[PDB]
């Protein structure tokens, strides 16, 4: 989407992130802001206060999880659809998830990377991220019918 | 907020619907679903087939709390209280999945009541069907 | 974004539209139900009232205007893009517009549609339209900077 | 709904931004425009390079309504009433663009404290600066 000097950056600053660390505070946030996300992860356990969440060792895996996906999309800019192709088929005909829980999480991504990168997280390095989260959240929405 | 002149616009208008009601809501669902697809994600376990007696069923409900709240506009919040605390705490359904029903009950008044959705019902149904969704997603957070 | 069929079916469909008529009603109503929109036609005259506006010359001058460009839209289904370029940017750089509002006149034309043309206006016509509009606020909203 | 913990924790994540808030104000209000541009035809008379006085002067203003915001958590409508009318009458903001601010604005925060901003004081800001949107268009219609 981004130009090659954009791309650059982006690669360049991702390549810093401790992503299961990244993954579960992103995924716990989610939980947490939004607790009608929370529909879908009954399952794993306990999630009535923002302790609950955070602590939560599934939370906890699950972000790993779906911040590894995302990585990989951070490997293929230029092929997102087809990237997430597989796995937007995926969300919709077997997990049911609302895509607009796309979006909620790609904007919690962009708050945790500004919490844990501080003044290294510039308006420009953000406005970079605004666009891929938002490429992402339409790949993922891809497939749906 | 509605005014006095929006409540009498939605009493009329509902009014007009009269009968029908329960039918205007299935047709409302049914081009909700074919407009906006991801509003399915919601009714996995639903025959979502043209004529559903489940989609006729839910349509029916559905008018039928919108007749409720038109009963009670002075007081939209008691009204809709237990439907608050269903789509907060067990539905759990996105925000902006109200937009999309809202809509598709604009479009559905429309095509069925031509010479009574002037300009100004329009307005003050826009109004109250906004106001009916911020109700009922008021106890999210 | 269409299928060549959704394309036929929408085509069809056009070509029984009065664009004067439907233009001014659907630029009329979304001055009465967004009255923030008014914010850009301060110099077409009255706008206090439902009436006011609605009877407005200048509104309705320039609903059709709007109208016959969407018309042409409706012969480009394939570059809605290359067909709305120019306009995309006219509208950043010189009239200033959110791209917001093509998303609400979008909204309320297809209102105006199922209220000019009742029943015929099917729920899978309006599903084809709902894509249209969408397809053509984006080409139009696409040159913003 | 601010709850009496969303009131505590707006009131000390508040008070830790202090004598930033203005700086903030002008960053959140610059990131905004990069990352969403189609909020700068808002500002068609504005000089909106990178630290220019117009978005200084302007930042202060929106952190300075902000603080009084945070001084009268239990009368948002009273404390903000001049500014609905403005945002109202005059500016006709459309209602998306204060998503995109508050965005901008915890994305601010939380790069400025890292420390204080917990889960639970990111969902209490959160739901403030909704509060505070509410607000300000509910007299736009
Ligand atoms: C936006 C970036 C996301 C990516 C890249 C992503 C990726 C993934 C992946 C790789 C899996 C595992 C698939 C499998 O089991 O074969 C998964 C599962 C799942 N995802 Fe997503 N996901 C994302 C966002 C979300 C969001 C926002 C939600 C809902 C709030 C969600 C809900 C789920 C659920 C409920 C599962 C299944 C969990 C289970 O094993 O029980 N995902 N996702
Ligand atoms: C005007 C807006 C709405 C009103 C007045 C409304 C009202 C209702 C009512 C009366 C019920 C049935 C309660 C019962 O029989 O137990 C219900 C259930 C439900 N609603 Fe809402 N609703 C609205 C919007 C939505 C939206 C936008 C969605 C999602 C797209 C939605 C999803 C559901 C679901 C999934 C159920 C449960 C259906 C079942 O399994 O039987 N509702 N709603
Ligand atoms: C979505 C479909 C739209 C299309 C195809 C469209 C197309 C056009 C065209 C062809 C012109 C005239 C260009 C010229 O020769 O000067 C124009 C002008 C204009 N449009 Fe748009 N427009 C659309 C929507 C909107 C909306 C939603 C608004 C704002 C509410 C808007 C505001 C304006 C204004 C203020 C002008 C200048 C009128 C004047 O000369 O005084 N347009 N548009
Ligand atoms: C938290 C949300 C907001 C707050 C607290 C806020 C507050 C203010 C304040 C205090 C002023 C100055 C009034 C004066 O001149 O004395 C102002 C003006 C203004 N605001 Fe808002 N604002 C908010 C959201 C927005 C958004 C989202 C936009 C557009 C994206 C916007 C656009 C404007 C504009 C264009 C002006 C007038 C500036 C000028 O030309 O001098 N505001 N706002």
């Amino acid at each position: 989407m981004l130009t090659a000097e954009e791309k650059a950056a982006v690669t360049a600053f991702w390549g810093k992130v401790k992503v299961d660390e990244v993954g579960g505070e992103a995924l716990g946030r989610l939980l947490v802001v939004y607790p009608w996300t929370q529909r879908f992860f009954e399952s794993f356990g306990d999630l009535s206060t923002a302790d609950a969440v955070m602590n939560n060792p599934k939370v906890k895996a699950h972000g790993k999880k779906v911040l590894d996906s995302f990585s990989n999309g951070m490997k293929h800019l230029d092929d997102l659809k087809g990237t997430f192709a597989a796995l937007s088929e995926l969300h919709c005909d077997k997990l049911h998830v609302d895509p607009e829980n796309f979006k909620l999480l790609g904007n919690v991504l962009v708050v945790v990377l500004a919490r844990n990168f501080g003044k290294e997280f510039t308006p420009v390095l953000q406005a970079d991220f605004q666009k891929v989260v938002a490429g992402v959240a339409n790949a993922l929405a891809h497939r749906y019918h | 907020v509605l005014s006095a002149a929006d409540k009498g616009n939605v009493k009329a208008a509902w009014g007009k619907v009269g009968g029908h009601a329960a039918e205007y809501g299935a047709e409302a669902l049914e081009r909700m679903f074919l407009s906006f697809p991801t509003t399915k994600t919601y009714f996995p376990h639903f025959d979502l087939s043209h004529g559903s007696a489940q989609v006729k069923g839910h349509g029916a409900k559905v008018a039928a709390a919108l007749t409720k709240a038109v009963e009670h506009l002075d007081d939209l919040p008691g009204a809709l209280s237990e439907l608050s605390d269903l789509h907060a705490h067990k539905l759990r359904v996105d925000p902006v999945n109200f937009k999309l029903l809202s809509h598709s009950l604009l479009v559905t008044l429309a095509s069925h009541l031509p010479s009574d959705f002037t300009p100004a019902v329009h307005a003050s149904l826009d109004k109250f069907l906004a106001n009916v969704s911020t109700v009922l997603t008021s106890k999210y957070r």
